[PDB]
RNA sequence: CCUUCUCAAACAUUCUGUUUGGUAGUGAGUGAUACUCUUUGGAGUUAACUUGAAAUUGCCUUAAA
């Protein structure tokens, strides 16, 4: 099970703009919209970083 | 002593004392291990510096980030009255408490070692002034941020609700649940009462 | 004879003030079939090759506006006399009156149909507002509230 | 007499929490527009700025055929 | 019949802007005409150009002298026009809507060019423009019988050319077109022989079409009209061309 | 009870004495109407009294304009009681010897500093 | 020109009349009275002019608007054109590299559609300190904005050269922004003789820079009017004659 | 149920600087010592603050029916 080509580019935008700081990542507004958890967000980055960097 | 305002901007009150009092080692006291979460929360996305001491987290985390309040010179924490009790530090000097205390009698007895003053509608020192039309108007960036990311709202939620739980578990005759609920909402900003 | 409660319709809002309830409410329409599926396909178009804050509109569900008076959340209710079981609608503006929300009984249950992309509504309720409508929402709130509410403090006897 | 009513209420009738789907911008209308980009990766459906230009071609050429020979 | 107070407001203020709005451009233009530049707002003339992609091509006006015609529009909503505008209005007598005039463009006539535009619309013909005018509408005021001259009624003639003007050269219709398109000594006098043009209005009805097309159109003048309301506002002009294939 | 005199307030900013007087026509014969203006410059306040010269003609009014939401905000119209004219709203508009005291002036002003 | 030393026991004294056992306001604010014979005085005109001052007060007036209760905020109205080609983002690109930032940039429309009615108008405008407005709609605010907003020298806007020779670019607008705020200080122009500058924050300009403003003021002043008097003034202390013309 | 002056010039250009001109307000009310003026009549001014857009009287036609 992968993951969708929106949601790859989504997380490549998160992970160049903060790096692992999760906490500015979720407070942040214009990328990350849907206001999801830290749980949610570092789950998801955990796994793009097994297909990539 | 204390200062006499409505429960509409006693929350507006004291973030104008904290914009204004910004070097002093500064500390408010608290009912609610859960408010706490919210006015800290609020004020590190309103920005201003704070620190956050409260049950609903670990021992040493708790610990080691109030020991650099201790070593500190400048800046400010929230805490409970709970959390608080026996470790006072001398390198204070405003103890303002936003609350009626868990325990009103032995309260005054943990001043003696640090100026004080309350906030109180109907409910040794003075009081103060204020002249009213100098509090911040951030009540309508609040209420737009109170409504935008359900994280703040949430914990604007547990702040209220946790609030007023610990305003009925209370000693005095005088401190239980006359006030009106259409000002304690405002005091956490909404429109509603929850 | 009628029991107070029914004809607390007919005694309805005025000329005037109906017309410029509707000067406020026809600003707010919902997005109609078209509108949306056409918008949609301008997004598929765009978001597939290479944001937008929440749009306000009229709420217009019987179960919708029950809810959201005692919400709170309602601030200005209107409401169709006309309605073929009267027994639907009977309690909704004691609900307003009891929790506070401002209403206002208008007249022609099509006429709530017009701004609302259906043939009737029988209740038509705005929750919130843009920034530049806020005053005017409030001062026809004050309105409502004088012309209505404040003329018909009998209503509620009489039969 | 209108006796219940006179006392006017202050908290809402309920309360139960208000979820996150009323915050973030909503899935239904991001489900309903992720099922137009398919169908147009499969091609179903043709973008309204194309149609334009099938309309452009189409209906210029109108009375521009032969009829007897 | 009654009159709802929404009206007598509406009017007073669109008015009170239409008193301010003139008031501003008689003050300006005396000071730009008695030459007292301490403090104006511009220096020049303006004649702005609205064509297609909205294209707005400003430019200066030299004191060439160009041909320019005008129609009449009936805008905007609630404006009774002051003494100021009844008077321009009613001396190029376009005191009827969809009525239009030929006339010359000089740095006398500019002026008085900025009182009248939010009423009507102006702009550049063409010499097809011109002649397709002029050959299918034209009344003449001229004698009837003996009695009822007022019947205005038809460029019927070319002696009725050799009639009333003649003297002058003026022998045919296609002579009275070559003394607009150019500028003739007699030119007065030929416009002062075709009074009005009875344009027709574009959507000239009610019903199911009519009702949309009216409201398709009307946000089109919102358009390509625009009301400067300026101390100096430039003067806007359309194209005739087109505006003349809606209106003939 | 009840007087001619009308409390015609809270107006909406561009109406003035003749639309008072023009629309208020339509109900019947009016007596004499006025608006307060601001001295300084010829704007209004937005309160005026006018008459009608039927007191039946009055509370007809005063029935029809209490809350009658007119361009932004509501009219509020009172009749007013016996006695009480109309009174006084004007219908108001736009509306070396120096040197030689500038010279004590300035010395004088220096004691100031030397005063506190 | 006026004498340094004149001003130095013009600017000292006052530290003494201000070192004494609305607070927020008189203490604070420097302010200089210059006298007329007749500023203006047949037109009631609302321009700023904006006198060049060598060192800052706005950099100044940026921090302890953080210490005390009233955030400094800065403001930018544009027309239409601009609005829908530039962000903050674009602004806060090329002016954090000072560190002046722009809080909102306002449209022309939306001082008519979101701002229109009075109560929130005058809650909109009493926020804001900086008010900067672009060339194009500057001569239409008194309309938009009101009047209310043009009593005050803070809340009156600036007009502002955004149009690099007839069209609009960026470029144009970022190195004049600098210009204004860290370089320049207003006066309004009443039609009256009378005319205050309030030169700013004394918590701020320490005294031998002080007086470089104020005499540098003195020389814009003298050589664009006439001028009669002139007066330093805490805010209402006895007034000092600073200089003394004929 | 109207919707409000969305830039002119001049010189010099670095891909924009310098200079000049252009803005006549919702109302009410509070209020901090100074400035000028003429003449005792008050006039023009100068900080600041409040406020649901508040208020009880200063001497043209087709936007037709």
């Amino acid at each position: 099970r992968s993951q969708s080509e929106r949601e790859e580019e989504w997380l490549e935008k998160l992970y160049k703009k903060h790096g692992d700081d999760y906490k500015k990542m979720f407070f942040d507004k214009k990328l990350n919209i849907y206001q999801q958890s830290e749980g949610d967000l570092k789950r998801r980055l955990l796994r793009w970083k097994k297909r990539n960097g | 002593g204390y200062v006499v305002c409505d429960s509409d901007k006693r929350f507006l009150l004291l973030f104008s004392f904290l914009k204004r009092n910004q070097k002093k080692k500064i500390i408010v006291f608290l009912s609610s291990c859960n408010s706490v979460k919210y006015y800290a929360e609020l004020l590190n996305y309103i920005d201003l510096p704070v620190l956050e001491l409260h049950g609903k987290q670990k021992q040493q985390k708790r610990t080691n980030t109030f020991f650099e309040f201790c070593n500190a010179e400048r800046g400010i924490l929230i805490c409970t009255d709970v959390a608080a009790r026996g470790l006072d530090i001398p390198a204070v000097d405003w103890i303002i408490q936003f609350d009626p205390p868990d325990d009103p009698r032995d309260y005054i007895h943990r001043v003696g070692r640090g100026k004080s003053l309350m906030f109180l509608t109907p409910n040794p020192l003075n009081e103060y002034e204020f002249p009213e039309n100098k509090i911040a108007n951030v009540q309508s960036q609040l209420e737009k941020l109170i409504k935008s990311n359900y994280y703040l709202h949430q914990t604007a939620k547990d702040g209220y609700r946790s609030y007023l739980q610990a305003y009925a578990s209370h000693s005095l005759k005088t401190v239980y649940q006359i006030d009106k609920l259409d000002l304690a909402k405002v005091a956490k900003s909404y429109g509603f009462p929850v | 004879k009628v029991p107070p409660t029914i004809a607390q319709f007919q005694y309805t809002l005025d000329r005037n003030t109906a017309a410029e309830t509707f000067k406020l409410f026809n600003k707010y329409r919902p997005e109609t079939a078209a509108e949306k599926k056409e918008r949609l396909t301008k997004e598929a178009a765009a978001v597939a090759e290479g944001a937008s804050p929440k749009p306000y509109a009229v709420k217009y569900g019987l179960n919708h506006v029950v809810a959201l008076i005692e919400n709170k959340k309602a601030k200005l209710v209107l409401i169709a006399n006309d309605v073929d079981p009267i027994e639907l609608v009977v309690f909704l503006p004691a609900l307003c009156k009891k929790m506070g929300v401002p209403y206002a009984i208008v007249k022609g249950k099509a006429r709530l149909g017009t701004l609302v992309n259906q043939k009737t509504s029988a209740v038509a309720a705005l929750t919130e507002v843009r920034a530049e409508d806020e005053a005017a929402l409030a001062k026809l709130v004050s309105t409502i509230d004088a012309n209505f509410a404040d003329k018909y403090d009998e209503v509620k006897k009489h039969w | 007499i209108d006796w219940f009513t006179r006392h006017e209420e202050v908290m809402p009738l309920t309360a139960v929490p208000e979820p996150k789907r009323r915050f973030v911008p909503s899935k239904n209308e991001a489900k309903r527009v992720m099922k137009i980009v398919r169908a147009i990766r499969e091609g179903r459906i043709i973008p309204p700025k194309k149609l334009k230009e099938m309309k452009e071609k189409e209906k210029i050429e109108n009375y521009q055929y032969d009829l007897w020979g | 019949k009654f009159v709802r107070a929404e009206s007598i407001v509406a009017k007073t203020l669109a008015t009170s802007r239409e008193k301010e709005r003139i008031k501003r451009v008689s003050i300006l233009e005396d000071k730009k005409a008695k030459n007292e530049t301490q403090h104006i707002a511009s220096g020049k003339d303006f004649i702005l150009k609205i064509t297609e992609g909205l294209i707005r091509e400003k430019t200066t006006y030299d004191g060439k002298p160009a041909l320019l015609f005008i129609v009449r529009v009936r805008g905007p909503l609630a404006v009774n026009i002051p003494n100021k505008a009844f008077k321009i209005l009613s001396l190029l007598r376009l005191v009827e809507t969809n009525t239009g005039v030929f006339v010359k463009l000089t740095k006398n006539v500019y002026p008085l060019l900025k009182v009248i535009a939010p009423y009507v619309v102006i702009g550049k013909p063409s010499l097809s423009s011109i002649r397709s005018l002029i050959q299918k509408r034209g009344r003449i005021i001229y004698k009837g019988e003996n009695e009822a001259e007022p019947h205005e009624i038809v460029l019927n003639d070319n002696n009725i050319v050799e009639e009333q003007l003649g003297d002058h050269g003026i022998i045919c219709v296609e002579d009275i077109i070559h003394e607009i398109a150019t500028m003739g000594e007699s030119f007065s006098v030929c416009n002062f022989f075709l009074q009005p043009f009875k344009l027709n209005r574009e959507v000239s009805g009610f019903g199911s079409l009519n009702r949309l097309r009216k409201i398709k159109q009307r946000e089109a003048e919102s358009r390509t009209r625009q009301f400067s309301n300026a101390a100096t506002a430039p003067v806007i002009e359309v194209d005739i061309d087109s505006l003349l294939a809606k209106l003939n | 009870e009840y007087s001619g005199i009308i409390y015609v307030s809270r107006l909406p900013h561009g109406f003035h004495e003749k639309e008072l007087s023009k629309y208020f026509a339509q109900f019947g014969d009016l007596k004499e109407v006025r608006l307060a203006r601001n001295k300084k410059t010829g704007n209004s306040r937005h309160y005026g009294f006018l008459e009608f010269v039927n007191k039946e003609d009055a509370m007809i009014a005063q029935e029809s304009m209490n809350n009658y939401l007119l361009m932004g905000h509501l009219l509020q119209v009172r009749v007013l009681p016996k006695g009480a004219k109309i009174e006084k709203l004007y219908k108001y508009k736009k509306r070396k010897q120096l040197k030689d005291n500038m010279k004590q002036k300035h010395e004088e002003r220096i004691k100031k500093l030397a005063k506190s | 020109a006026i004498p340094r030393e004149r001003v130095i026991k013009a600017v000292n004294e006052l530290i003494k009349f201000t070192s004494k056992p609305e607070e927020e306001l008189k203490k604070d604010l420097q302010l200089i009275v210059v006298n007329n014979k007749s500023f203006t005085g047949t037109s009631k005109s609302f321009k700023l002019k904006l006198l060049n001052v060598k060192h800052s007060f706005y950099k100044p007036w940026k921090e302890a608007s953080a210490t005390a209760v009233k955030d400094f905020k800065v403001l930018l109205i544009l027309k239409d054109s601009d609005i829908k080609k530039v962000s903050e983002d674009d602004l806060f690109d090329q002016l954090d590299s000072e560190g002046i930032k722009v809080d909102e940039i306002i449209c022309g429309k939306d001082l008519k559609t979101v701002y229109k009615a009075y109560e929130a108008r005058n809650a909109f405008i009493s926020q804001f300190s900086l008010i900067l407005a672009d060339d194009s709609i500057v001569t239409s605010l008194p309309k938009l904005m009101g009047g209310k907003a043009y009593n005050k020298v803070e809340t009156t806007p600036i007009s502002i050269r955004t149009h690099a020779n007839k069209e609009f670019s960026l470029t144009t607008l970022t190195n004049n922004i600098k210009k204004v705020y860290m370089n320049q200080l207003p006066v309004k122009l009443p039609r009256g003789t009378t005319l205050n500058v309030h030169l700013g924050n004394l918590e701020w300009l320490r005294p031998e820079e002080f007086v470089d403003n104020v005499e540098l003021i003195s020389e814009q002043l003298i050589k664009a009017y006439q001028i009669r008097s002139i007066f330093i003034k805490t805010n209402r202390s006895p007034v000092l004659p600073l200089y003394y013309n004929q």
